[PDB]
C-alpha cells in the first residue's frame, strides 16, 4: 500500500542519493554513502548486499528494488545480523552508546537534512531512562518496532 | 540500506 505520501518520499530521497539524478543507484553512490557511516566493508560485502537486493542483479540498484529491501530490513529488522551491523555502524566510536551527533550525523549522511529535533525523537523515544543515549538492548528493542 | 528508511522515518514526520 504505497500512498501519496510515501511515493514522494522515494522521489525526494532517491534523488537526494541520486547526485546525477539518472533514476538508478550506482556501487559508487551506495557505497560512498555506505562508507560515510564510519564504515568500511569491502566491495564483496557491498556487492553482495546489493546483489540481495537487485532482484535482477543488474548491478545497479532500482527505486523499486528499494522497496523491496525494505521490506525485508522493515519486516527481517528483528534479525541478529541486522542489527548487529546497524549497531556497529552506528556506533563509529564504539563506545556503545549512541548519542545526537553521533546518529544525526549518520541519519543526515544519507544525502538527507534532517533537525536536531528528528533525531531527538528517536533517541529520545528509544531512550527508556532517558539517559540522553540509546544502549544496544533499547536499540535492539527500537529495532523490533513497525 | 535500513539506514534510508531510517531518515525517511522522521523526514516522513516532519513533512
Ligand atoms: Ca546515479
Ligand atoms: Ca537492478
Ligand atoms: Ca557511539
Ligand atoms: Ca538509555
Amino acid at each position: 500500500q504505497l500512498t501519496e505520501e510515501q511515493i514522494a518520499e522515494f522521489k525526494e530521497a532517491f534523488s537526494l542519493f541520486d547526485k546525477d539524478g539518472d533514476g538508478t543507484i550506482t556501487t559508487k553512490e551506495l557505497g560512498t554513502v555506505m562508507r560515510s557511516l564510519g564504515q568500511n566493508p569491502t566491495e564483496a560485502e557491498l556487492q553482495d548486499m546489493i546483489n540481495e537486493v537487485d532482484a535482477d542483479g543488474n548491478g545497479t540498484i532500482d527505486f523499486p528494488e528499494f522497496l523491496t529491501m525494505m521490506a525485508r530490513k522493515m519486516k527481517d529488522t528483528d534479525s541478529e545480523e541486522e542489527i548487529r551491523e546497524a549497531f556497529r555502524v552506528f556506533d563509529k566510536d564504539g563506545n556503545g552508546y549512541i548519542s545526537a551527533a553521533e546518529l544525526r550525523h549518520v541519519m543526515t549522511n544519507l544525502g538527507e537534512k534532517l533537525t536536531d529535533e528528528e533525531v531527538d525523537e528517536m533517541i529520545r523515544e528509544a531512550d527508556i531512562d532517558g539517559d540522553g543515549q540509546v544502549n544496544y538492548e533499547e536499540f535492539v528493542q527500537m529495532m523490533t518496532a513497525k | 540500506a535500513f539506514i534510508i528508511w531510517l531518515a525517511r522515518r522522521l523526514k516522513k514526520g516532519k513533512k
